[PDB]
């Protein structure tokens, strides 16, 4: 029942900007904070960053620092995840993930999205 | 147990109280436990056993609370036990002809 | 050596009976005699309803014991009774083992009005909440292990109908079989669909011949859904038959129901006949005008029906089946008539709950 | 672990939360229980729903009063705590259970500890400090 | 930053064994490692949280213990559909990374 | 002798008891101070309603401007003048009643209510902020 | 002003129960404690039992309990006292008194009822 | 130290409540948040 939703596909000339959704369904959506990752085809996951959806407050990794930008919007339950200067290397499936957040730390990702391929 | 008597070819009327002053779902059933009538709402059901065209209730008591059974034209097959269910409360009326 | 400490705002309830406002979303210009009472009983709908999904909770929904049912029933009275007046209304009254009593014969102008169903809302009043079971293969009873606040309720249709449910609202995941108490032969079975079945029902251009055509396919496909939900309590081996009905007065044999006005008696022998083992089909429908009330016990005289097509579709969504109990094979006979079983299909997951914001504790103050 | 801070689980979402932490969350059910045909209907009965809201936040309001706690919402007395009403370990208690069966259990024995918070405290305290 | 190590890489085993795969981390990371599986064409789900607490909704026949920089995920039987790729993600500071993937066959 | 408890004499049922008893009781006067006829009857029992919780609403802020909200009995720091009709303290609580201590008492409640607004509140309170 | 009305006299058979009533007038009854007393003809005084009109709690002597229960009814302000296993010895005149009540302690029955006689 | 801090003197002697409201225009929330969270559920988590 808990589910994500994400946006559909898209392919970017390089040095771009792609934007991407994630929609909550089934639960509270200011009560648990998303995490972003991505898998480039062949190798394994890698993280992005994680965003409180209550106070905006968000936590971006050093490799990626002025790269992606994270916001929301509480009217519609969505989480919009914003990609600049797009090179070669970002071709990947993205995966928003709603982490359990037990006692306020980071515990572990239980629901995740459906994926949203770019290349 | 309440023990009725009558007689053939004539009609029977079994009396089953209510504790309450409103309208309530009955039922009746026979040994067998199969309905031959029964009310929902302000509606009379009858049931699927022999017993379909013979059967009738009072109206205008459902209000009141006592809530009767009505045999027209009887034969010596209906001489049998019969469980009135109102509020999870079974009335046994025994009944020889 | 600890001592008790009190607590304003912790997350409780009980289980309480109180009254609650309609809210529908009415118009305040139409004489449909649904709008008339709606803006003489309900306020506006908010646009933005509240919903809260709560955390690992249970709770014990009972369903054939509800609060809100016999406050649904009151209501749809006092519209039947406001609205439909009828010519020549007999009551029988007689306040006090033989009691002999006349019938009252309360006579008034009857016109002709309008009449279509709109959706209703029930919204619980400022300091009560109102839980929903979300859970998709909900027995009726028990407890459930989702719950969710909500402000106030879907789009509730008030349909007045008997042995079908019209216009109903749908399941989640398959079709579903509730009752108070089953292997007990006397209660009701409600059986609620997973697709709606689609009815065209109509008197076109003798006056009292109403046609009312149903497709055999989707039917056919619905009861083998609803034979197939039915043989798993009973052995998964047993033969199934559907009968027609059994006696009774005229409302509850037949699929007695409204349509722009006029009271369709419609006719079921058709449709409950397959005996089940391990393209459209026609219905003589008669409008009446001498009936039987549901509201209280007395009969009421309408009019003679209003010349013109009479034309309604409707998606018949639930079924009201009777086990007939005996001494092998089970045969299934629909009924109800009992107005509750309609509005207890579709208030089958809400409780209502009074807040108790005041709790005490005990640790290791001072003073 | 990495923390960012607190969230807003709703009006009445730490029912099932234990009562550690539903103690944190205190000020969000207790902020929403205050949250010309068409005039004389529709108008009426809305104004005796808010003016029955206020007056029912009053009385709880004016309970807490009469309690010694004037306007805290946790709020600690001098009443001790008898040991025939159902003790645990402070562990157990408070990080076991939640408000829910803590307050289907003690309601046997709620009506003493009112009437024990009343007395015990206001004219206990009281009246010493008249002398 | 923190580099996660799994061993071994591949593996290969038949239907009823028992495996263990280890997960090792460059510093100490006391107990917050969480545990994860993927098909391919399909998203990951959650098994253990906490080094060693079951997710609600998995099979009992797994199990996790460890502590420190050494980690074990054990399989009791292996079963044809839990053969996936098994992750492992420590959250002690930034950045979070993942560990190599541990494809089983 | 033996009892069996406290009895509620009602509202206002202590106005002929002392002064010394009837102040344990204030929690009692204290609860009970807080289509044609939709047009006509209802809007009456509203006005009356919403008129009884404002009243209480002016006098409860005017307990709290004294420093006293919320609590039915607070001490201050004004002195009790002697020209305020002195009398000993066991003959005012124990042998006179309200009614007449609002007879003996009525000339000067004014300054005494004027001497509780200018200074406590006003003097606990800028002498704090400094 | 202040009276005490009553039931009533009853004749009833050994083994059996008596219900007597007392309703108060021209006082709050909720405010002074009431006293319930039997007379056999040509003995002295000798007492039942108190009750708290308020409260509902009542209290009875050392022989009598589980023999007579005493409830109260604030609706139409009335006393009811049952007695079971009526004997022989328990024939006599009724009477219910309020109780002064000074300083929340017994001290004297000032009004009285003009007596239920049981038989 | 910051949220523009002056002197008390001409804090209390020379503005008018109009010009220090507006002043503080743009940090009045984080002064609501310090004062309503973290703050009186600290001295309450305290006193118990
Ligand atoms: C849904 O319902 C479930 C019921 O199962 C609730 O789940 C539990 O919630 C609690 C919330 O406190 C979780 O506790 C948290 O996780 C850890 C539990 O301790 C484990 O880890 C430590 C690490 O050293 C081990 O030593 C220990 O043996 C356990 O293996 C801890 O990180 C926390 O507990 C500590 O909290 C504080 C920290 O200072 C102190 O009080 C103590 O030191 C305490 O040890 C933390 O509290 C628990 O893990 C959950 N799962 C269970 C029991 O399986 C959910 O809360 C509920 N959902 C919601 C929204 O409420
Ligand atoms: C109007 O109505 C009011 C109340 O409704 C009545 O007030 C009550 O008056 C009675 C007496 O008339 C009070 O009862 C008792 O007062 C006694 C006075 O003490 C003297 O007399 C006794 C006689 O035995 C001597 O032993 C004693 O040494 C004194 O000489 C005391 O016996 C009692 O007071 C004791 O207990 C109280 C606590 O309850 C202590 O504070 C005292 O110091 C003392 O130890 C007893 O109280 C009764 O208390 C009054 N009621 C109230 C509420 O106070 C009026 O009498 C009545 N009529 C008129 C005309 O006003
Ligand atoms: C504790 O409670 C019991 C029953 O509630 C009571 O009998 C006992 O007197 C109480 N003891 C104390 C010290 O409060
Ligand atoms: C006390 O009251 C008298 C009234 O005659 C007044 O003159 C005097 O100043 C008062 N004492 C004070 C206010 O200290």
């Amino acid at each position: 029942q808990e589910v994500l939703v994400q946006s559909g596909a898209e392919v970017k000339k390089p040095g771009a900007s792609v934007k991407v959704s994630c929609r909550a369904f089934g639960y509270t959506f200011t009560g648990n904070a998303l995490h972003w990752v991505r898998q480039a085809p062949g190798q394994g996951l890698e993280w992005l960053g994680w965003i409180n959806p209550h106070s905006g407050d968000t936590t971006t990794s050093q490799k990626f620092q002025g790269r992606v930008y994270m916001t929301r919007d509480k009217s519609i339950n969505t989480a919009f995840l914003d990609v600049t200067r797009l090179t070669s290397d970002d071709t990947g499936i993205y995966y928003c993930a709603r982490d359990k957040y037990y006692g306020n730390e980071a515990v572990g990702m239980d629901v995740w999205g459906q994926g949203t391929s770019v290349t | 147990k309440k023990v009725v008597l009558g007689k053939k070819g004539d009609t029977v009327e079994l009396t089953c109280t209510a504790s309450q002053k409103k309208s309530i779902q009955f039922h009746w059933k026979n040994s067998n436990q199969i309905k031959i009538l029964g009310n929902q709402g302000s509606f009379l059901t009858k049931g699927p056993s022999k017993l379909n065209d013979r059967a009738d209730s009072r109206r205008s008591l459902w209000d009141q609370g006592n809530f009767p059974l009505i045999i027209k034209n009887l034969k010596i097959e209906d001489s049998d036990t019969y469980i009135c269910e109102v509020e999870d409360q079974k009335e046994e009326v025994q009944l020889l002809v | 050596n600890l001592w008790v400490t009190v607590y304003y705002g912790v997350p409780v309830w009980k289980d309480a009976e109180t009254t609650l406002f309609c809210a529908s979303d009415a118009k305040a210009y139409e004489t449909e005699k649904h709008n008339v009472w709606a803006t003489h009983a309900c306020v506006p709908t908010d646009p933005n309803p509240q919903e809260i999904h709560l955390e690992n909770v249970t709770e014990e929904f009972n369903m054939w014991k509800n609060n809100m049912v016999e406050q649904m029933h009151t209501d749809i009275i006092s519209l039947w009774d406001q609205s439909l007046k009828p010519c020549v209304k007999l009551t029988p009254l007689c306040v006090t083992r033989l009691i002999n009593c006349n019938t009252s014969a309360i006579t008034q102008a009857c016109p002709k009005v309008s009449f279509e169903p709109i959706p209703i809302h029930y919204c619980a009043p400022a300091g009560f909440a109102i839980l929903k079971c979300k859970d998709k293969k909900f027995n009726g009873t028990g407890p459930c292990p989702s719950v969710s606040t909500v402000q106030c309720t879907h789009g509730i249709k008030p349909v007045v109908s008997t042995q079908l449910l019209l216009n109903g609202s749908l399941a989640e995941e398959e079709v579903m079989i509730r009752s108070e108490n089953i292997t007990n032969n006397a209660k009701n079975i409600l059986v609620q669909f997973n697709t709606p079945v689609q009815i065209n029902c109509t008197r076109p251009n003798d006056i009292r011949q109403a046609h009312c055509n149903v497709s055999k396919a989707t039917w056919n496909e619905t009861l083998g859904k609803v034979v197939k939900q039915l043989r798993k309590h009973f052995g998964n081996n047993t033969i199934i038959r559907f009968a027609n009905s059994s006696g009774g007065d005229l409302e509850v044999t037949t699929h007695s129901f409204n349509c722009g006005g006029e009271f369709f008696y419609c006719n079921t022998s058709g449709l409950f006949n397959s005996t089940w083992i391990s393209d459209s089909i026609t219905l003589p429908c008669r409008i009446k005008q001498i009936i039987n009330m549901w509201q209280r016990i007395g009969q009421a005289m309408y009019a003679p029906p209003i010349q013109g097509v009479i034309r309604c579709v409707s998606n018949i969504t639930g079924l009201i089946l009777t086990r007939d109990g005996g001494s092998t094979t089970e045969t299934f006979r629909p009924g109800g008539g009992d107005m509750r079983d309609n509005w207890r299909s579709e208030l089958y997951k809400y409780k209502v709950v009074k807040i108790e914001p005041l709790g005490v504790a005990p640790t290791r103050c001072k003073r | 672990a990495v923390g960012i801070g607190a969230v807003f689980l709703g009006f009445l979402g730490a029912a099932g939360s234990t009562m550690g932490a539903a103690s944190m969350t205190l000020t969000v059910q207790a902020r929403n229980l205050l949250s010309l045909l068409k005039l004389t209907v529709w108008g009426i009965k809305q104004l005796q729903a808010r003016v029955l809201a206020v007056e029912r936040y009053l009385r709880d309001q004016q309970l807490l009063g009469i309690w010694g706690c004037s306007g805290k919402l946790i709020c600690c007395t001098n009443v001790p705590w008898n040991s025939s009403w159902s003790n645990r370990n402070l562990s157990e208690i408070w990080d076991n259970m939640t408000w829910l069966q803590w307050d289907k259990e003690i309601s046997n024995y709620t009506q003493i500890i009112y009437g024990l918070l009343e007395e015990s405290q206001n004219q206990q305290e009281k009246n010493e400090q008249d002398l | 930053d923190i580099q996660l190590t799994q061993s071994p890489s591949f593996l290969s085993a038949s239907v009823g064994d028992k495996v263990t795969i280890t997960c090792r981390a460059s510093q100490g990371v006391r107990n917050e490692l969480a545990w994860y599986q993927q098909k391919p064409g399909k998203a990951p789900n959650l098994l253990i949280y906490y080094a060693s607490t079951l997710q609600s909704g998995v099979p009992s026949r797994f199990s996790a213990t460890g502590s420190g920089t050494h980690f074990t995920l054990t399989v009791s039987s292996l079963q044809p559909e839990d053969f996936a790729t098994y992750f492992c993600q420590h959250m002690s500071s930034y950045p979070l990374t993942f560990g190599g993937g541990t494809k089983v066959e």
